[PDB]
């Protein structure tokens, strides 16, 4: 071990990690509640909804793509576009509390080297809660950015808008139950990317 | 036969969302994130990977790179013209 | 097992070097993340010649020991002098002075990537009192950089 | 003594991460709004539909996160105007979110009309002193 | 003592991975693991390969994930 | 095929009578009643439900709303321009 | 490297120069990855010039990629002409204010 | 091989290029085409 | 290198493509091990020249 | 450990000596490896021998790469 002249406990982490995770989750929830109106101003899902209360789809973009498939051959691409999620009817707009709110339940179910390992478990729990919050922020950022990208591609005429057909029935029903004005709404064409590049429109900003 | 275009998980790696079913890896020494899904590493960073070699690559609009490569406990990166190493745990 | 700080650096040591340099007479200034070291030419060179004195190497060692405390990418060394004969002679003199100063600084162990050298002659004076020669306050060498992260 | 001027309260890493997300959301919105403004140039403004008059210059600071009709009725009642509704309210309610500070009632009504979009419209008749909210001919 | 001969530690800036003192100066101490470190010496065997293949061996041989055999970690 | 028009239990929910075979749920924080019949909540209130999303809706003449939705232990409502939460127990 | 590298003299460099008209120094902000003709027509319309095409479009169109935030229209046209290669060329006539996209035979 | 805008309505690629090396390097056995080098 | 120089004599030099001028005579000591664009941009910024990418 | 420290002290000379980046071909293809032998004799058995003046062999073949090799994969 070193030179020739030199030749010649585990439960503390487990009980600290849960308490650190719960405490950091409570502090994160309080910090989220302090900034409720700013988050509502930033993640405004309500003003991105289309005409017939339809949530816009989510689009993903990649640039400068290379793939080494095997030896002797490679495949490269300039840009790529993908439809990650598809449009559908909604009744309510989404909110940030379904993405960012962390779960808090108070743990009420509980010395020479005990303190340092309890502190190590405390730090591990705080780091785990921070990682969970970072992943939630990345998820909500992706879901907002795809809806922004859909509007930009619709402005540059690369996606098709959804198509809505409505049928108006009159006074329907039998003698035991009537409905006065019935309308059935159905969307018939989902949004999709186009491959005919001759109809794409460019934008030059002065 | 036409070779495959890319892997579609790299768009989620570019956005920062981990692929489903994967587990996290611990990266020390620099600003990078790594995940392991199918005995392959997915790395999200804005550095330039130099030594170990990658299989697929994508780039975002703001300069973030996404890599698909084999598993390795060390990465060689260039930060601002200086070569350093990143250490990967949890493999 | 991981390091807890950048090696060979301490905030108290940084404050001590800044205080000692400002007490002795070398000007050290910091605005934001930019740092400036201003040195009179009489404390380094002879009378209007690009020859270093033998006793100024201790000052250059102190400046190098201050410069090793930070992390950086590019350093700029700029030289200014006074009017002696013409503009060509003073421009060549300032370029030679900047070359010698940056040569000794690069010989010492500063961990920078690029060091730029220029000599502007007498184009940019900082004081309207221009009666002195090499004892004038507007004959100087300036070392500027930005702290990285 | 060496100091630098910005010394604020200590920060939280959660707020740091939220700021890092929000800056990139903001400049993505800025780029996309620039592209949309370049592609489609607007030509008409709602000053013709909502003109100003006397006793519409009393001011208000408002923070409202609900339906449009109650807020519009409160603005009309404070402006001493009659309130009229045309059309039928949809089953999915029209939701607005307004957070201003010390601006005129005509500007508030114009911002509400702009945020309503394709679902509702606001008209003001100063000769009859009438604020009208009309729903869209949809569904 | 990180912010010595200053006003003490204000907070950890995790965007840069560094502590901030009570003046406007950045500290030399790290406070996150995702900070720029000049790492040049790393420990462990089967480096610059796939890593140590996790089988338990009857002999003292250590094999990497790419089939290479590490003589340094191998028992004699 | 033509989609179904509505659920006929919402008329009884609007009147205030619980559906037969259901069970009561405890609602705190506001003026609302809830019942659970077929792993679905039926909510009678005059507030506006914002976050969780509903499956069907009816409205009475005096401004009372009836909702059909999936079960959830929390509701987000708007009272008079202010957003608050309602707690649902007994699920 | 000195032995291996081959260069060209600047006298016979086949690259479009700056036309230095007054209307072509206006700054722009372009993000585009597609056909050359639509972007060139939009640049001409922003620069208040006319736009004309001589040749025929191939089966596979010429694809360019311009992504800049603050750049002049003449520099954008120079980058477009460089990225087009041997398949297309862009000529600028300022006396009769027109741009011309000429395809390769 | 240069491919333009390829894909379906759910995913597109703008400019595709497929690169393939066709002949590996090899020694030649015809000595009549070899070139000598004399350095003065 | 001697064999390659004997087989293929070079004929052109990049002085024509990259000429010298005033304020390109400031000097630098560099130790760089990365991509070309950032280093070229730093050299252009120190030389007070505009930077263009094609 | 001592050899690793000696390798780390002379790091910048090793990249200048073993410059794999300057030998890469046009389409990012690693050049092949060739082996040379001179003045070869073989005694296969009694009464018969075979001699050759020079011999050339291809050891490894060219392939596509994304990154150039480094000396740390060989010497560490």
């Amino acid at each position: 071990t070193g030179s020739l002249a030199g030749l010649q406990k585990e439960t503390a982490l487990s009980v600290g990690a849960q308490a650190g995770l719960a405490w950091r989750a409570k502090i994160i929830d309080e910090q989220l509640n302090k900034q409720a109106r700013n988050l509502d101003a930033i993640y405004d899902f309500n003003s991105l909804v289309l005409e017939h209360n339809i949530l816009p789809p989510v689009l993903l973009e990649g640039r400068n793509t290379l793939n080494l498939a095997d030896a002797q051959s490679i495949r490269i691409s300039d840009r790529t576009y993908k439809v990650a999620k598809q449009a559908h009817f909604i009744t309510t707009p989404p909110t940030w509390r379904q993405y960012l709110w962390m779960d808090y339940v108070k743990p009420e179910a509980p010395k020479e080297i005990w303190c340092i390992y309890t502190e190590r478990g405390w730090k591990n729990g705080i780091d785990q809660a921070n990682t969970i919050l970072e992943e939630n922020i990345a998820r909500i950022k992706e879901d907002f950015g795809g809806m922004i990208l859909y509007r930009k591609l619709l402005a540059m005429n690369m996606v098709s808008p959804p198509y809505v057909s409505h049928t108006d029935l009159g006074v329907t029903g039998d003698g035991s139950e009537i409905h006065i004005d019935d309308r059935v709404l159905r969307i018939t064409a989902l949004p999709e990317l186009n491959v005919n590049s001759a109809e794409w429109r460019a934008a030059v900003a002065k | 036969g036409i070779p495959p275009s890319a892997n579609d998980l790299l768009l989620h790696v570019l956005e920062g969302v981990p692929p489903p079913g994967s587990r996290r890896l611990v990266v020390s020494g620099g600003d990078a994130r790594a995940w392991l899904s199918n005995e392959k590493m997915y790395v999200r960073t804005n550095l330039t990977i130099l030594s170990p070699g990658w299989l697929a690559s994508m780039t975002s609009a703001d300069g973030t790179h996404a890599y698909e490569m084999q598993k390795s406990p060390v990465l060689l990166v260039s930060w601002h013209g200086k070569v350093m190493q990143l250490k990967v745990e949890g493999l | 097992k991981l390091p807890c700080r950048v090696d060979g650096a301490c905030d108290a040591t940084i404050i001590k070097m800044m205080t000692d340099l400002n007490k002795k007479g070398i000007k050290v200034a910091s605005v934001g993340q930019n740092y400036l070291i201003s040195i009179p030419a009489s404390a380094l060179f002879a009378d209007q010649s690009p020859r270093l004195n033998w006793a100024s190497y201790s000052l250059l060692n102190e400046i190098a020991a201050f410069l090793k405390q930070f992390r950086k990418i590019a350093i700029t060394v700029t030289s200014y002098s006074s009017k002696y004969v013409s503009v060509k002679r003073e421009r060549a003199l300032t370029l030679a002075r900047s070359r010698v100063v940056s040569e000794y600084l690069w010989s010492q162990g500063v961990d920078s990537r690029i060091i730029f050298t220029q000599g502007l002659g007498s184009d940019k004076p900082i004081t309207s009192y221009t009666l002195g020669g090499d004892r004038s306050p507007n004959a100087r060498v300036e070392i500027t950089f930005r702290r990285a992260v | 003594k060496f100091k630098k001027p910005p010394i604020n309260n200590p920060s939280d890493d959660a707020t740091i991460k939220l700021a890092e997300a929000a800056v990139s959301v903001s400049d993505s919105m800025l780029e996309m709004a620039k592209v949309e403004k370049v592609i489609t140039p607007p030509s008409k403004d709602n000053t013709l539909t909502i003109p100003n008059a006397y006793n519409l210059q009393a001011r208000a600071s408002v923070d409202w996160s609900g339906p449009i009709e109650e807020l519009t009725a409160r603005i009309a009642k404070a402006a001493h105007f009659r309130f009229r509704v045309l059309g039928k309210s949809p089953s999915v309610p029209v939701l607005i979110s307004i957070s201003t500070k010390d601006e005129s009632l005509a500007e508030i009504l114009r911002d509400i009309d702009y945020q309503a979009g394709k679902k509702a419209s606001i008209h003001v008749y100063p000769n009859s002193q009438v604020v009208e909210l009309r729903y869209a001919k949809i569904y | 003592g990180c912010c010595s001969k200053m006003g003490g530690i204000n907070y950890c800036d995790s965007s840069a991975g560094r502590l901030v003192c009570n003046n406007g100066f950045y500290s030399t101490c790290y406070c996150t693991r995702h900070a720029v470190m000049d790492l040049q010496f790393l420990m462990g065997c089967c480096l610059w390969h796939g890593g140590v293949y996790p089988q338990l061996n009857s002999s003292g041989l250590v094999v990497c994930n790419d089939g290479y055999v590490s003589e340094e970690c191998s028992l004699q």
